[PDB]
RNA sequence: GGGGGAUGACCCCAGGCGGUAGGGGAGCGUUCCCGAUGCCGAUGAAGGCCGACCCGCGAGGGCGGCUGGAGGUAAGGGAAG
RNA sequence: AGGUGGAGCCUGGGAGUGAGGGCGCGAGCGAUAACGUCCGCGUCCGAGCGCGGGAACAACCGAGACCGCCAGCUAAGGCCC
RNA sequence: ACCGUGAGGGAAAGGUGAAAAGAACCCCGGGAGGGGAGUGAAAUAGAGCCUGAAACCGUGGGCUUACAAGCAGUCACGGCCCCGCAAGGGGUUGUGGCGUGCCUAUUGAAGCAUGAGCCGGCGACUCACGGUCGUGGGCGAGCUUAAGCCGUUGAGGCGGAG
């Protein structure tokens, strides 16, 4: 039994039980998520459409995330022109407790 | 008052060949070196960011095209398929369908197969 | 409990030196011995001194026993450099090094269980 | 969600008999198995790829004027050591080879490429290894 | 008022070019003269308003 | 830029944001002075060597451990080898 | 008349530049030669030796790169390996 | 010092410790040097002596490498070693994708055009007096003192020629 779920232009492949790092959306940590959107069953015939309807999959904000920080360097040669910027993307951690049809 | 280099100078040189580990040679023992092979790896790796995307995707075509030529068709016409049966789903990062839940792979092929046929 | 001797500023260039070293190296104090005796180099000599030198405290320092004796470790550093004008050709003058080793042997107990 | 990748996979074997298939086309395929572009496992820095056999080449077929006209060359590193062969000749003394060369050239470039070209076993006209599985096709 | 307390208004210490430092900071290597020739030079040029 | 009217720093919304010569604007760090007959300091100053840690777009600032053994010097401002 | 634009006009402060190149078009010089030379009108490179295509390649085709993503649609050019 | 016939040119080079308490004596050794002992708060403070960076050289350990080809990186996965309860991270690199050094000068350079062996120190937009704009303030039909004079724990004030 599994999902295909869509968050932040994106879709994830979920288990009732599954820990996972999600775009950043707005959600005090321990407030509750219906993502009304879902694509895909995992006792199958159910796919069609964009999105099946009625069902949706609940996860529980466990916090915002801050990810580890990228160095996003551009140097151009000859022209002495180089730049340095930190990057650290938000996130949202997300626990995916049950998902309901 | 004189304001000589002091500790600054000895610093940043010691800032970047600290980023420059384990490259080779000289390119990590001398801060001339190690500042010239970076801005190399500065620029590599945001390229590199754009490209792993054109990367990844490449891969999950074989790999979608690969399992439904075992079921004798395209990819090409499998994704037309998929468009006109509004299954826009796929987003081809789930051809771990293709690989892990086959029957759901085979399901889809005919979703696809039906519409035009 | 291990036991060592270290010669310093051996003038002496350690290319050349750190070669019979690395003969000698992880060898019972008796094979040690044999060699550098047969070896012929002139950094023989110097590095026998250092590796007696370290048996002797070995046995009246660091109360080890002779017989039970290998090389545990041994190198040889570089120390400060003799610097010489040589003249040349055409008025021009040269410097060269006369360089100079850190000889290091250090003993061990063969297990001898 | 990480992409999936395999582990170490069942070693597979294929067979081909080349009597009558032309070249490139029957190259195109041989290919595509030895790299195992069919597999949906598909790995490119892995070699998990059919081990391909091929009988019965030197019965190769081939269009057009090629048989006189067609030239394979070679070049030692000495002067006015580039050797030409016709692919008559070839065919009349190294017969395959030639389907060897043509895959050799569709594999790509590389240690990887270079294995995979190992995993192709040609044979002039019938037999061959009789060790492990070998499934057909035409 | 305090010894610390004390300070200039927003404008009044402004404070000031630099060069010929960063590359960034704009100002560096030819330090705001531009390549050139007579005026980049050291003395630089003839006295303009004649 | 336009709302909310905190009179702006905070919040929505919408746009712009390749760049050499060059113009503009914000900052960082170094030496010194006021702050100082103060404060930190041998339960360890400056400097050094590590860090996968925290804050900052960045220059940097923190913090922890090792070394080191007598100096260091906030907030806020001033001046430059 | 439409046209609110990193548009326009007026006053002032600070510049840099006054070696350009390719291509298309239109002319002269040349030989209806030159990656030739010299003007015009455009363009791009210069400063976009950042990105895709053209095997490779400043200026030809595609397209103006604020940052991130293992999402999607296209451009030129492609879809036997 | 040294260099120059001469006039003349002209450097390098400071630091043990609070105190010499500057390591008796024993051991290897020709000495040098070291090892114990001892001194000391500390001796990788031991006199080639505070701190002790970097190039550079060496020993030991982990990962890796003898059918691959390269501006040496970078993106991916996998292996092995390390840390961690876990998910996780640090190291290393097998394979695969991508990839024409820095600066300078140029129409245009990876360029087979200049400069640089590498590291550490030193090294280049200032100051005076005028000017001219802008800005922060004082006073405003006015504004403002110069020399000097008095006075002063680094105290100011006067002075109207101009
Ligand atoms: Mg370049
Ligand atoms: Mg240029
Ligand atoms: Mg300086
Ligand atoms: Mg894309
Ligand atoms: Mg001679
Ligand atoms: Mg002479
Ligand atoms: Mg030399
Ligand atoms: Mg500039
Ligand atoms: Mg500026
Ligand atoms: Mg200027
Ligand atoms: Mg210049
Ligand atoms: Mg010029
Ligand atoms: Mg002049
Ligand atoms: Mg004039
Ligand atoms: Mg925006
Ligand atoms: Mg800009
Ligand atoms: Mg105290
Ligand atoms: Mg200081
Ligand atoms: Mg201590
Ligand atoms: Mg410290
Ligand atoms: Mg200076
Ligand atoms: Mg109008
Ligand atoms: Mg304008
Ligand atoms: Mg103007
Ligand atoms: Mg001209
Ligand atoms: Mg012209
Ligand atoms: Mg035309
Ligand atoms: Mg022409
Ligand atoms: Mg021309
Ligand atoms: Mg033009
Ligand atoms: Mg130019
Ligand atoms: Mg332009
Ligand atoms: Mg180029
Ligand atoms: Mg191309
Ligand atoms: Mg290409
Ligand atoms: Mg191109
Ligand atoms: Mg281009
Ligand atoms: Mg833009
Ligand atoms: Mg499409
Ligand atoms: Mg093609
Ligand atoms: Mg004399
Ligand atoms: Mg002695
Ligand atoms: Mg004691
Ligand atoms: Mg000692
Ligand atoms: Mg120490
Ligand atoms: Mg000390
Ligand atoms: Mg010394
Ligand atoms: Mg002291
Ligand atoms: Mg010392
Ligand atoms: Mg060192
Ligand atoms: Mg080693
Ligand atoms: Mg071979
Ligand atoms: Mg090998
Ligand atoms: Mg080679
Ligand atoms: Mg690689
Ligand atoms: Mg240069
Ligand atoms: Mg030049
Ligand atoms: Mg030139
Ligand atoms: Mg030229
Ligand atoms: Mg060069
Ligand atoms: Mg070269
Ligand atoms: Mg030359
Ligand atoms: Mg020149
Ligand atoms: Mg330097
Ligand atoms: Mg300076
Ligand atoms: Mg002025
Ligand atoms: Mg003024
Ligand atoms: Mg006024
Ligand atoms: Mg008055």
């Amino acid at each position: 039994m599994f999902a295909i779920v869509k968050t932040g232009g994106k879709q994830y492949r979920v288990e009732p039980g599954l820990k996972l790092r999600v775009e950043k959306l707005d959600a005090e940590p321990g407030a509750t998520v219906e993502l009304p959107v879902l694509l895909l069953g995992g006792e199958k015939t159910v796919v069609g459409t964009p999105v099946v309807e009625g069902a949706s999959v609940v996860a529980e904000v466990l916090g915002h995330g801050r990810g580890k920080k990228i160095l996003v360097s551009k140097f151009k040669a000859k022209v002495q022109y180089r730049r340095k910027k930190g990057h650290r993307q938000p996130y949202t951690e997300l626990l995916i407790k049950e998902i309901r049809g | 008052p004189r304001a000589k280099t002091g500790v600054v100078r000895r610093r940043k040189h010691k800032k970047i060949l600290k980023l420059a580990k384990g490259y080779w040679g000289l390119r990590s023992k001398s801060f001339r070196k190690a500042r010239e092979t970076l801005f190399a790896a500065g620029n590599y790796a945001y390229a590199h960011r754009k490209r792993r995307k054109r990367d990844f995707r490449r891969l999950w075509i074989v790999r979608i095209n690969a399992a439904c030529r075992q079921h004798g068709l395209n990819y090409s016409t499998f994704i037309h398929g998929l468009k006109k049966a509004g299954i826009e789903v796929d987003r081809k990062n789930l051809a771990d369908l293709a690989v892990r839940e086959p029957q759901v792979f085979a399901e889809l092929v005919e979703r696809a197969k039906a519409a035009q046929g | 409990m291990e036991a060592k001797a270290i010669a310093r500023y051996v003038r002496i260039s350690p290319r050349k030196v750190r070669l019979v070293v690395d003969l000698i190296r992880g060898k019972s104090l008796e094979e040690a011995r044999n060699i550098l005796r047969y070896t012929n180099k002139r950094g023989a000599y110097f590095v026998a001194k250092v590796l007696e030198s370290a048996a002797a405290n070995a046995v009246n320092n660091h109360d080890m026993l002779e017989d039970r004796l290998y090389v545990k470790a041994a190198y040889v550093d570089e120390g400060p450099a003799l610097k010489r004008v040589l003249p040349r050709a055409r008025g021009r003058a040269d410097i060269i090094k006369k360089r100079t080793s850190h000889i290091t042997v250090i003993l061990g107990e063969k297990h001898g269980k | 969600m990480k992409t999936y990748v395999p582990k170490q996979v069942e070693p597979r074997w294929v067979l081909i008999d080349a009597e009558g298939k032309t070249l490139g086309r029957l190259a195109t395929k041989i290919a595509t198995l030895l790299r195992g572009k069919h597999r949906p496992d598909w790995t490119p820095n892995v070699a998990m790829g059919d081990f391909v056999v091929v009988v019965n080449a030197d019965k190769i077929r081939v269009t057009g004027k090629k048989l006189e006209q067609k030239i394979y060359t070679r070049y030692s590193g000495y002067p006015g050591g580039l050797k030409k062969i016709p692919l008559e000749k070839m065919l009349a003394t190294h017969p395959e080879r030639v389907l060897e060369h043509a895959v050799k050239g569709m594999l790509p470039k590389g240690p990887l490429g270079r294995r995979l070209f190992k995993r192709l076993k040609v044979y002039a006209g019938p037999d061959h290894p009789h060790q492990a599985q070998r499934p057909e096709k035409l | 008022m305090k010894l610390s307390d004390l300070r200039p208004n927003p404008g009044a210490n402004k404070r000031r070019k630099r060069v010929g430092r960063g590359p960034g900071s704009g100002h560096g290597k030819t330090a705001t003269r531009g390549h050139k020739g007579q005026k980049s030079r050291s003395g630089g040029l003839k006295d303009p308003r004649r």
